[PDB]
């Protein structure tokens, strides 16, 4: 079974923002009892709603669970700059649980910051080994959400490139990394090479010339 | 069959 | 304060085998059900196991991916529950945690279990050349454990920082760094990468010249 959320959603602090959780057998019933827990940076995981709205104890009243449509879902009303935070929701099957994707939750807490990137050919040292890795480094952009495209003489690449998870820097921006990984053979036949990173709409790229 | 639906501390 | 509190992660070949404990406080852990949900890069969250109460006769219930490999049990005497885990395989890989009431209110911090066949192997160090401020970097390729350490001119380069998370390609695992300077300095300047790799025993310097 498959539960499904949204991926990220942004919102201004004092909105009010509704998060869903699907499953792929059928409605979510309250026999569901779907949950919904917070993870903020650090692995620092809290259950917010149980059994589909029963709100954990401590945890603030601007958070609701409810039953909208065939789906579960979490409202945050009056969302806060410290709700920024992963969602996840978790859905019973009458034994066992099937957890969401997750959902990346921005709440605007500071100006909009686009990525600053940075693209490295491969070392002559690596090249040696017959192996020809491009690094793409991708730093303060906020909201901490980008899309990474590699392009190698104008076509897009499937096969060899690895990007990792934003995370936070110390001024609450983001960071993240991309990599694509060729056979020396590979890298000597092309002579354009690309990292493209969409954020928010808008698309910063860099590229090498070989 | 219901999940452990007993209330929290 | 309640507090759940796991232990017993670490390092194990496919095949292996290991015992996790989380230990409670700060409420009645008899009263509750507890389960084990685990944290993997390529699955997000994922639900392990559930025990509930004495008065259920300790009964459990397991995913379908590790029926008849895990164990979990509890011991209410040390407000303690427990995960046994045999014939890991890499795809156990992650971290564990007990969760319980209501019906994951409360979560551990945590603890990491990774399974891989993978041997000791020092990073190769490669420098990163460009292709006002100028970029530079390091590749730090092919290790194997984690972690790594990565300075700029041991350290004194502090300023201007950045160090990735290290991604998996090959059972080996790879980083990079990079450092801004004003051009001005570089490469009139020397600017050199220093990375430890405890596990390998090995510290190696990688001096960025221009391409
Ligand atoms: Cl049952
Ligand atoms: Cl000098």
């Amino acid at each position: 079974i498959v539960v499904t959320q949204e991926s990220a959603l942004t919102t201004s602090p004092g909105e009010t923002v509704t998060l869903t959780c699907r499953s792929s057998t059928g409605a979510v019933t309250t026999s569901n009892y779907a949950n919904w827990v917070q993870e903020k940076p650090d692995h620092l995981f809290t259950g917010l709603i149980g059994g589909t709205n029963n709100r954990a104890p401590g945890v603030p009243a601007r958070f609701s669970g409810s039953l909208i449509g065939d789906k579960a879902a979490l409202t945050i009303t009056g969302a806060q700059t410290e709700d920024e935070a992963i969602y996840f929701c978790a859905l019973w099957y009458s034994n066992h649980w099937v957890f969401g994707g997750g959902t990346k939750l921005t709440v605007l807490g500071s100006e909009k910051s686009s990525p600053s990137v940075t693209l490295f050919p491969p070392s002559s040292e690596e090249l040696e080994t017959n192996k020809a890795t491009l690094v793409c480094t991708i730093t303060d952009f906020y909201p901490g959400v980008v899309t990474v495209d590699w392009k190698v003489d104008g076509t897009p690449v499937t096969q060899g490139m690895e990007t990792t998870q934003p995370s936070k820097q110390s001024n609450n921006k983001y960071m993240a990394s991309s990599y694509l990984t060729l056979t020396a053979r590979a890298w000597e036949r092309h002579s354009s090479y690309s990292c493209q990173v969409t954020h928010e709409g808008h698309t910063v790229e860099k590229s090498l010339s070989r | 069959s219901a999940p452990d639906t007993r209330p929290a501390p | 304060q309640v507090q759940l509190q796991e232990s017993g992660g670490g390092l194990v070949q496919p095949g292996g085998s290991m015992k996790l404990s989380c230990v409670a406080s700060g409420f009645t852990f008899s009263n509750y059900w507890m389960n084990w949900v685990r944290q993997s890069p390529e699955k997000g969250l994922e639900w392990v196991a559930e025990i509930r109460l004495k008065s259920n006769n300790y009964a459990t219930h397991y995913a379908e991916s590790v029926k008849g490999r895990f164990t979990i049990s509890r011991d209410d005497s040390k407000s303690s529950v427990y995960l046994q885990m045999n014939n890991l395989r890499a795809e156990d890989t992650g971290i564990y945690y007990c969760t319980g009431v209501g019906q994951f209110a409360y979560w551990g911090q945590g603890t990491t279990v990774t399974v891989s066949s993978a041997k000791t192997t020092p990073p190769t160090v490669y420098p990163l050349a460009p292709g006002s401020m100028v970029t530079l970097g390091c590749l730090v390729k092919g290790y194997f454990p984690e972690p790594v350490t990565v300075t700029w001119n041991s350290g004194s380069l502090a300023s201007g920082v950045h160090t990735f998370p290290a991604v998996l390609q090959s059972d080996l695992y790879t980083l990079s760094s990079s450092v801004t300077v004003p051009s001005s300095t570089w490469p009139s300047e020397t600017v050199t990468c220093n990375v430890a790799h405890p596990a390998s025993s090995t510290k190696v310097d990688a001096k960025i010249v221009p391409r």
